[PDB]
């Protein structure tokens, strides 16, 4: 159901895109959580 | 105070009395000051406090409305046995415990635990005592007397059902007979 | 057993040196509640386990004989060659009923699916590890003509 | 990004309600991706995969989170074996119709895993738990493996550390003896059993026909019986042994080479069933699907609010 | 990967799942520091002078 | 001892004496806090066991003249924000006494623009008084910095700064930045933190390198420009001495190190300064420019950033003009350095549908915290060159006769009551 | 004073299933030093727990 992207990017900007991607899976994994509301 | 000192003279052995901190200091400022207590007392590992705080607080849940029983053992200072102790209670339990399965561990330096599975009332009265009773011979064994005690039985904070009887006991350490840190203020 | 009591020598303000009387008494427990590596805490062994690691090989019992120990030993050896023939026989009577090799274009930079690890990935698996064996083993079971083990 | 959602409180929040409601997949999948995008795990957050790994029974998933924990230096706290343990000793098994169940499970090895997870808790120094040794003979002695000279030693290790049986360990153990032919060992297991009082046997106590018996360097005569003149007795054994390998031979028909005690023999975890963790149940079989009925949970032509259940 | 794929047809026209719209130039511009110009040229939809 | 956190609301200037003339009542006299330690290594020459930076305290003392002369275009506006930092050199040697301070509106009734003329000594070798009383195998060095008639002073640099004094807007300032912080955290993984050695970075220490050599890339050999990822690590800054840090935000002179840091390394690929393969050449900066554009976010020091060269322009009609910006003085050759900087992420996006607006909030901008040019002139041909240009140097009886008056009077009456 | 009392007062709350507890230790008598006992509990627990969980301060004198 997820629109699959293209990845136009170098041989350099993997990183940097892998860790982009991967942090839009964790955002998408937070969806699970309900609503958001010392030292 | 010259009686101790006098006998220790003819005896080649001292023995600080407990009881009398004002005796006991008095010996040893008069011993020190006339520098014989060298000679009574001649020239990973944690030091023991004074007092000591320790306590059960149990858990009783109900599973079908008869209880089961969460019992944890708590104390104040590192340095207590608590796998001896727990060695001790099981041995203890074996003969006692007639559910249908518990278990006890050290759970952590100065900490240990026990779950029982949905006893009776006269069995669980049967643990407590039990626990209690091997709690105190064992801290006692330690060099302890105990000064003080406490019981309270209250529901939880969050859960209404959920009732926990709690013991408090507080222990003094006998003072050795010898010469000890701390009392070292006495000696001037 | 612990013994209670420690003794630590004292010297006075004018100059002469006593005992006192720790009460002491050793820890039982690790205090692992710090955060903190020491770097002294026994680990579990875990290269035995079978995973779909396409980057690793099928462990195998010759794997776990062959530990850079002292080979020139004669029950060494025939355990060493009874085990790579039990491996041998494994693959090769190997029961192949829903085994399926079919260029799928899902697993280009993957290996097979996990749900098809042993449908897909077996039997290519234990062909590998069959072969890297070999040239670990073949010099010790049949070594080269120069009593024997 | 969301500062309030990107926090290290707020990951491990997620992951703690993960871990207490969903299935092992979600944790799995949210830890390891964390981890990658930064979010230092520490052994709390180890702790929470681990719970819903064991509950689940993932002994594959056990192991990736181990080898993760030695990768990020992270030290085990005695809940780390006592889960590793206990989810290695519930993990799906058996055979359905002609067709194992996690076939997968023999190449791992998870009996090692938690033979090494105990090993390893008593060098670090932990108190390990009664239901940790059972479990570890449970995966021992599950139906599909078949190793009980390692089982029978760390039963007698246990008893020796005075540790208690768990009835489903004694189940386990003696239908795994039985399918490996140790009359001996089932027998005195089943009299030990009962001597122990473990709930489910206390009329299993049975008579030992072996008393006075050696257990290694013949034969078994009852009394009322000589021993053969010892050329003629040898080839008496001969035959025997020749004859008993005969029979043993033959394959039984409409069977799998399967045994008896591992005929229709499915086991998947406790959770599968519509119920939760228990610290008592240790290898808990699914519940029969016969406890619920569709029309006693709801009316007809309406959902009864069980996904999943009545499925084998 | 447009030079090669993992799957075996790279777009779609379903309802929900439409993906030729993302195709487009403009969504490639979010990361340009990372972008590889060739394959901009070749695989990109709406692309300007 | 170290101060290497300091809070924004403190500055490094004594209070300032506006002049009495009454066509200078915009001109101010500054006396910078000299007394403390903690502004002494800032306000102060650094001594190698002298390396002739002035970006460490020309900025630092504009800046926070600046921030003190504030309060009149303040008007009492939520904040305050300093930009458009431009610098001139008239003479790279000799240390500053003081500074004349005149500042207008600039251009908008919104802003102050400001005028720095530093005053002291040209030659700080004069006042260099070597090894006095070292007792421990490493002595502590003293400056005489107001000195009767044994030194020869003037004019040492001249700067021009502004500040816009406006209001927080919560969009481009609140809930934009939160959101790029978290996203640079999450980013923090793609990158490998090893740093490089000094010695062909220009430092002397490996405490004071911020620059990861693993990605630092140059483009045929850095002769057309040079981009570098860096990271203004809390631990760098905290164990070293001449830098500090604020709360979370980094200040512009250690944004700039950086700058010059990474101009040192293109400097050696270009072969404009002689490497280490014996004494170390750091170049040294004659005149800077730093600007800031809007939204005027500081630089987060936690998160790294990339920064982005110009190929150096050897200079044998300056390419910014004759303003203060431009170095002032002629002779040795010069280098210049165009450089800007990101930080940020801008190629993170999270389109949850196409029905809701996922770019209008979850999208961003890799922001420019600092922009601008420098000048660098070799470590060896510091001595060379001479200033150009010439500059000048910026150098009761009647209340009394009343006050003794009402004085009589009121002793005089003391008596008949 | 030749005889002091301490009171302990726990105030155990808890909303939203977070449960929360919060100690208040007094004395009788204002010779004690109060900052020492504060010290000798952080030092104490710094150990047994981390601080985002836990916090002890001196509310003012005794
Ligand atoms: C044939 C039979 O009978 S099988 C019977 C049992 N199995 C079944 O029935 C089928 C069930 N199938 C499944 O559950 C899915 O296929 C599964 C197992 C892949 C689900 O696992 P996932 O949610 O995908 O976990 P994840 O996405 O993190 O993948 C594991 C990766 O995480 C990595 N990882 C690193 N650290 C960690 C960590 N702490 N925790 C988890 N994973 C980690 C692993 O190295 C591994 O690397 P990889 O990508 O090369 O594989």
């Amino acid at each position: 159901r997820r629109i699959v992207k293209l990845n136009l990017t170098s041989t350099e900007g993997t990183q940097e895109k892998l860790a982009a991607a991967i942090q839009e899976h964790v955002q998408d994994a937070y969806r699970f959580s309900g609503p958001t509301p010392p030292v | 105070v010259f009686e101790y000192i006098l006998g220790f003279l003819r005896t080649n052995q001292l023995n600080l009395p407990a009881e009398n901190l004002q005796i006991r200091a008095e010996v040893v400022y008069s011993m020190n000051q006339w520098g014989l207590l060298e000679h009574a007392f001649p020239p990973a590992v944690v030091k023991l406090p004074d007092v000591c705080v320790v306590q059960v607080c149990d858990h009783m849940q109900h599973d079908q409305g008869v209880k089961r029983h969460a019992l944890t053992i708590t104390y104040g200072a590192d340095g207590f046995q608590l796998r001896s102790l727990i060695r001790r209670v099981r041995r203890d339990l074996e003969r006692q415990l007639s559910s249908t399965y518990w278990q006890c561990y050290q759970t952590n330096e100065r900490a240990a635990f026990f779950v029982t599975t949905k006893v009776a009332n006269g069995t669980a009265d049967l643990l407590t005592t039990s626990v209690t009773q091997q709690l105190v011979e064992h801290t006692e064994s330690m060099g302890y007397s105990l000064a003080s005690s406490y019981v309270t039985l209250s529901p939880d904070v969050v859960h209404t059902s959920v009732r926990m009887l709690i013991h408090n006991f507080t222990f003094r350490r006998s003072r050795r007979v010898e010469v000890e840190p701390g009392d070292g203020i006495a000696l001037g | 057993r612990i013994p209670g009591t420690t003794k630590v020598t004292y010297t006075n303000k004018k100059g002469r040196t006593f005992s006192f009387s720790v009460p002491v008494s050793e820890l039982t427990h690790p205090q692992v509640t710090l955060e903190s590596a020491a770097g002294t805490w026994r680990e579990m062994d875990t290269s035995f386990c079978e995973l779909g690691d396409i980057e690793d090989d099928m462990p195998s019992p010759v794997d776990e004989c062959l530990r850079g120990g002292s080979s020139l030993d004669k029950r060494l050896i025939q355990e060493v060659r009874e085990r790579f023939v039990s491996f041998c026989r494994e693959y090769v009577l190997m029961d192949t009923s829903g085994m399926k090799s079919t260029i799928l274009s899902t697993e280009l930079n993957a290996g097979p699916d996990y749900e098809h690890y042993d449908r897909r990935l077996r039997r290519k698996r234990h062909w590998l590890a069959i072969r890297h064996r070999f040239e670990d083993v073949r010099y010790v079971i049949w070594p080269d003509v120069v009593n024997p083990s | 990004t969301d500062p309030v959602r990107r926090d290290p409180t707020e990951f491990l929040r997620v992951l703690r309600r993960m871990s207490r409601t969903t299935s092992w997949q979600k944790t799995m999948l949210f830890a390891s991706k964390g981890r990658m995008v930064g979010y230092r795990l520490t052994r709390e957050h180890y702790n929470t995969v681990l719970f819903s790994q064991s509950l689940w029974g993932r002994a594959l998933e056990i192991v990736r989170v181990v080898r993760a924990m030695q990768e990020d230096k992270v030290q085990p706290n005695g809940a780390t074996y006592y889960y590793i343990v206990n989810g290695m000793g519930n993990a799906d098994h058996g055979w359905n119709y002609d067709f194992r169940i996690n076939r997968r499970l023999e190449k791992i090895q998870h009996w090692r895993v938690a033979l090494e997870a105990l090993e390893a808790c008593e060098a670090n120094g932990f108190d390990s738990t009664d239901t940790m040794h059972n479990s570890a003979l449970i995966t021992l002695v599950i139906p599909g493996f078949n190793r009980w000279q390692q089982a029978s030693l760390l039963l007698q290790r246990m008893l020796r550390e005075d540790r208690r049986m768990h009835p489903t360990m004694v189940k386990f153990y003696h239908d795994c003896l039985v399918r490996n032919n140790r009359p001996r060992e089932a027998s005195s297991l089943m009299r030990l059993a009962a001597e122990r009082g473990v709930h489910g046997y206390e009329d299993k106590w049975e008579a030992d026909v072996y008393k006075g018996r050696p257990l290694d360097s013949s034969l078994m005569l009852r009394g009322d019986q000589r021993p053969l003149p010892e050329n003629l007795q040898a080839l008496l054994e001969e035959e025997t042994t020749r004859n008993i390998e005969a029979e043993r031979s033959v394959p039984v028909p409409f069977s799998a080479g399967l045994h008896a005690t591992e005929i229709n023999s499915v086991f998947r975890p406790r959770v599968y069933r519509q119920l939760w963790y228990k610290w008592q149940h240790i290898a808990n079989r699914y519940r029969p699907t016969a406890a619920l009925k569709r029309r006693q949970l709801a009316p007809r032509d309406s959902p009864t609010g069980i996904p999943g259940f009545y499925r084998i | 990967d447009p030079d090669r794929p993992h799957i075996k047809h790279i777009y779609n026209q379903t309802a929900l799942a439409r993906n030729l719209r993302y195709a487009r130039y403009g969504y490639f511009k979010r990361d340009m520091h990372l972008l590889d110009v060739d394959k901009l040229v070749r695989h990109a939809r709406l692309l300007p002078t | 001892s170290p101060r290497w956190l300091r809070n924004p609301d403190e500055l490094c200037v004594a209070a300032l004496r506006r002049s009495r003339d009454v066509n200078k009542i915009n001109s101010y006299v500054a006396t910078y806090k000299f007394d403390d330690p903690q502004w002494a290594p800032l306000l102060l020459p650094e001594v190698t066991l002298i390396s002739h930076n002035k970006m460490i305290m020309l900025e630092c003392m504009s800046r926070h003249v600046n921030f003190s002369l504030r309060h009149i275009v303040q008007k009492g506006h939520g904040i305050y924000l300093i930009y458009h930092a431009q610098h001139s050199i008239l003479q790279p040697k000799g240390l500053v006494e003081q500074s004349f301070v005149t500042c207008s509106f600039g251009i908008r009734g919104e802003r102050l623009r400001t005028d720095i003329v530093h005053v002291g000594p040209i030659d700080a070798a004069d006042v260099m008084e070597l090894q006095p009383s070292e007792g421990h195998d490493h002595p502590r060095c003293c400056f005489n910095l107001y000195q009767k008639s044994d030194v020869r002073r003037g004019v040492i640099a001249v700067s021009q700064v502004e500040g816009y004094g406006t209001w927080f807007q919560r969009k481009p300032m609140l809930w934009q930045r939160s959101r790029r912080i978290g996203a640079l955290q999450s980013q923090l993984g793609a990158f490998a933190y090893d740093l490089v050695d000094p010695h062909e970075v220009g430092k002397w220490r490996d405490c004071e390198v911020s620059l990861l050599a693993p990605h630092m890339r140059f483009f045929r050999n850095g002769l057309n420009g040079a981009e570098a990822v860096g990271i203004i690590a809390s631990s760098q800054v905290a164990q070293q001495r001449r830098l500090y840090l604020g709360e979370f935000e980094a200040p512009a002179i250690t944004a700039l190190d950086a700058v010059q840091q990474l101009a040192h390394a293109s400097a050696l690929r270009c072969k404009l300064v002689t490497p280490v393969v014996i004494d170390m050449e750091t170049l040294l900066p004659l005149s800077w420019a730093t600007r800031t554009p809007p939204p005027y976010v500081p630089l987060e020091a936690d998160l790294p950033f990339k920064l982005q060269m110009s190929r150096p322009t050897v200079f044998a009609a300056y390419p910014t003009g004759g303003t203060v910006g431009s170095p002032f003085v002629r002779g040795a050759p010069m280098m210049m350095f165009e450089y800007n900087m990101h930080q940020g992420v801008d190629h993170y996006v999270y389109d949850d549908a196409p029905s809701a607006r996922p770019m209008k909030w979850w999208s961003q901008k890799s922001n420019m915290p600092y922009s601008g040019y420098m000048y660098f002139a070799r470590s060896g041909l510091v001595d060379r060159f001479t200033p150009s240009e010439d500059i000048p140097n910026p150098l009761p009886t009647k209340v009394v006769q009343e006050r003794l008056r009402k004085y009589r009077r009121k002793q005089q009456e003391g008596h008949k009551q």
